[PDB]
């Protein structure tokens, strides 16, 4: 109360969250069918290393 | 009621007026790969009316004396029409066939030929070099004839070991001709794998060995041809790339 800026870091100290939560993979990944996507903007294949 | 039959596949018909009866090998249709056992990721190809259709291939007379015929699928349509085309652009192939063998007479003739489907038709080299080094192994046109087809050599053993007797468990057929003069049969597709190659393995081969011998007096008619006649069922092509013809 009297200097807060020592507890509002304190209080805001917790365990942050890093989410990136795993699941139970029994099997091998399947795969959905797909048509052709003639759509401008979205582009899976161009990535960035 | 029983003896007239009419199968037609694509824009192609054959009828036949003796025939009595459609051998459905093992009891299963041909049917397209379920997803439930397919392992290629890519979308294959169904042009269901540019193959499946009823391919003539050449006629081969049956001669007094002759010793039988072999032929291997998909091997013989490998040049012929789209079925050849997408055969030597894909790499995975899939398919059941449907076979039709004519060889009529008249009601004077007489023999009798048997007309088996093998799975896995594995030929074999004859002679008696015991070392893997120095045996006979038959040759690539011995063994992938074509659409010519080739002629078997002692077929008491199928050229293959194994007795002509026992073959009867094959899906096969006879061709008498006191009664029948065609016949037909519906194979499915019969691999260890859900698609393969149609220019490196072929699934199984077509026999027709004439068992009884052509018989017949004098005066009658001595050119008796056969002619058999394939249709590609439920066909699916995966894997393209350029054409390689083998």
């Amino acid at each position: 109360d009297p200097v807060e800026d020592i507890i509002h870091d304190a209080l805001s100290s917790t365990v942050r969250r890093a989410i990136t939560s795993g699941q139970d993979v029994n099997t091998a990944a399947g795969t959905a069918p797909s048509s052709h996507r003639l759509e401008t903007g979205r582009v899976p294949a161009l990535q960035a290393a | 009621s029983d003896r007239v039959a009419q199968l037609t596949v694509g824009n192609s018909s054959i009828t036949t007026q003796e025939a009595a009866n459609i051998v459905l090998a093992y009891g299963e249709w041909p049917e397209y790969c379920p997803d439930t056992d397919a392992t290629a990721v890519d979308k294959p190809t169904r042009p269901d009316v540019s193959v499946n259709r009823f391919y003539t291939l050449d006629s081969k007379m049956w001669q007094e004396n002759s010793t039988g015929w072999y032929w291997k699928f998909p091997d013989v349509l490998n040049k012929t029409g789209v079925f050849g085309q997408n055969a030597q652009f894909h790499y995975l192939y899939r398919s059941g066939f449907c076979l039709h063998v004519q060889c009529n007479a008249s009601k004077f003739h007489q023999g009798a030929l048997l007309v088996a489907v093998i799975p896995e038709f594995v030929l074999a080299g004859r002679g008696s070099n015991t070392k893997p080094n120095e045996a006979p192994h038959p040759g690539f046109n011995t063994t992938f004839p074509g659409t010519a087809g080739a002629s078997f050599n002692d077929p008491y053993v199928l050229d293959s070991g194994v007795p002509l007797s026992q073959s009867l468990i094959y899906p096969h057929q006879w061709i008498n001709l006191r009664t029948n003069n065609c016949a037909t049969i519906i194979v499915p597709y019969i691999n260890a794998v859900p698609f393969d190659s149609a220019i490196n393995h072929s699934n199984f081969g077509l026999i027709v060995v004439p068992v009884s011998p052509l018989k017949y007096s004098s005066g009658a008619t001595t050119a008796i041809p056969i002619t058999v006649t394939i249709a590609p069922l439920n066909s699916e092509f995966g894997g393209l790339r350029q054409a390689v013809s083998q």
